[PDB]
């Protein structure tokens, strides 16, 4: 079986949108 | 050819300028470069 408990995400799950190097 | 103003067509990216070595930290998936002004700055060499 499984459960469906809910939690918070906070600041999480951000991916590089493109393959373009950037700095500062 | 580096350190000499040339026309480049890197992987179809056309343009003109001067190219040379760099000390960036391109991630393996990174392929391009830019600035806060969104202008192509650095190009990873396809065959190097
Ligand atoms: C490009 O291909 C040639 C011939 O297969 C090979 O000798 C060379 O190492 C390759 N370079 C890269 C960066 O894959």
């Amino acid at each position: 079986t499984t459960t469906q408990s809910y939690t918070n995400s906070f600041t999480r799950g951000v991916y590089y949108p493109d393959k373009v190097f950037r700095s500062s | 050819v580096k350190n000499k103003c040339v026309n480049f067509n890197f992987n179809g990216l056309t343009g003109t300028g001067v190219l040379t070595k760099s000390n960036k930290k391109f991630l393996p998936f990174q392929q391009f470069g830019r600035d806060i002004v969104d202008t192509t700055d650095a190009v990873r060499d396809p065959q190097t």
